[PDB]
């Protein structure tokens, strides 16, 4: 809910895991970072949702009004761009309440949004980050993307910040992009291409059965198959 | 910056942007090299699919992250 | 420790400076560099505009971070 200096961001490098982050703002119009704020943000809304809050470009030819937050790894200096997301689930474990998995009071810890305000460790959430990943139950909105709810089951769940599935390491998090992708077209009621090796996300009409895999150079290996069983295209008896 | 544009078959792009340019912009940028016209492009970044009038920062996609491409010949 | 200063002409001046030095001494260290008198000079940092009083561990300024020059 509210903020503080407890801000966590995933360094993608030279960190390469979660660290302290700092909190930054620019003018949003010239990206610069000569607008000041006539008062500080106080919830994490502040910073995430886009003007949001209001400030004063001190540029003479800019006249300036919407903060724009960024942040930035706090663990060793950073360029001016140089900017890290921001994982807002992540925070200092000033209640020192134990992981709901490991019972083991870590720190940082991070709080799914459930009505309980479930904790957990990184180390913990990353095993089920992993664990959930390979055996596919990672869940698909269309509204917030692919996801998972709260390690203990709880409704409404999800979490909105995609970023926080950094802690999958960066061999995994392409795993779960490529799969996130993957579901996303099933979403649109597409289908993948069943021939081995392609993979490809096709996005035919919904009435039609006849799928072309065909989208130019490298796009598409120009299989064509049925919807239904995904076997090898044919005008009837979809049965094997 | 940098991002990266695959596709589902394991093609991979790479681009030159700004956390401010539109999605809109991207996918001019990828008809500007692979000449794929942008109505018929659908980009994606963790399962979630990009609105053309939302930017790279909306999603917070950082520098070096990739994008997935599917295309829609409809 | 190093610590940047953009100007609004584009260019980063580098400068010298401690953790304890107050924020009259880095506008001098910028009267060093490019000659602009510091009752001209108007810093900003993290959306907030730097007052002589203070330090740069006032405002946990840290190594190699950028300050914004603004002429008043
Ligand atoms: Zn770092
Ligand atoms: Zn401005
Ligand atoms: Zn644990
Ligand atoms: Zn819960
Ligand atoms: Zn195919
Ligand atoms: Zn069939």
């Amino acid at each position: 809910g509210p903020l503080g200096s407890s801000f966590f961001v995933y360094c993608k490098g030279p960190c390469h895991k979660v660290q302290p982050g700092k909190l930054r703002v620019q003018c949003g119009t010239c990206r610069q970072a000569t607008l000041t704020l006539a008062q500080g943000p106080s919830c994490w809304d502040d910073v995430l949702i886009p003007n949001r809050m209001s400030g004063e470009c001190q540029s003479p030819d800019c006249p300036g009004t919407r903060a724009e937050f960024f942040f930035k790894c706090g663990a060793h200096p950073t360029s001016d761009k140089d900017t890290s997301v921001a994982l807002n689930l992540i925070t200092n474990n000033s209640r020192s309440i134990p992981c709901i998995a490991c019972t083991d009071v870590r720190n940082p810890v991070l709080v799914f949004q459930c009505n309980h305000r479930h904790v957990i460790c990184l180390d913990c959430f990353h095993l089920y980050c992993v664990t959930r990943l390979n055996d596919r139950q990672f869940v698909h909105d269309a509204q917030l993307g692919y996801s998972l709810p709260c390690v203990a089951g709880c409704p409404n769940s999800l979490i909105k910040e995609l970023h926080h599935f950094r802690i999958l390491g960066e061999e995994q998090y392409n795993r779960y992009q490529q799969y996130g992708a993957e579901e996303c077209v099933l979403q649109m009621g597409g289908v993948l291409c069943p021939r081995p090796g392609c993979g490809a996300g096709l996005l035919p009409e919904q009435g039609q059965r006849k799928v072309t895999c065909e989208g130019g150079n490298g796009l598409g290996c120009g299989f064509v198959f049925c919807r239904d069983c995904k076997e090898a295209y044919h005008e009837g008896e979809c049965d094997s | 910056m940098q991002i990266f544009v695959k596709t589902l078959t394991g093609k991979t792009i790479t681009l030159e942007v700004e956390p401010s340019d539109t999605i809109e912009n991207v996918k001019a940028k990828i008809q500007d090299k692979e000449g794929i016209p942008p109505d018929q492009q659908r980009l994606i970044f963790a399962g979630k699919q990009l609105e053309d009038g939302r930017t790279l920062s909306d999603y917070n996609i950082q520098k070096e992250s990739t994008l997935h491409l599917v295309l829609r010949l409809r």
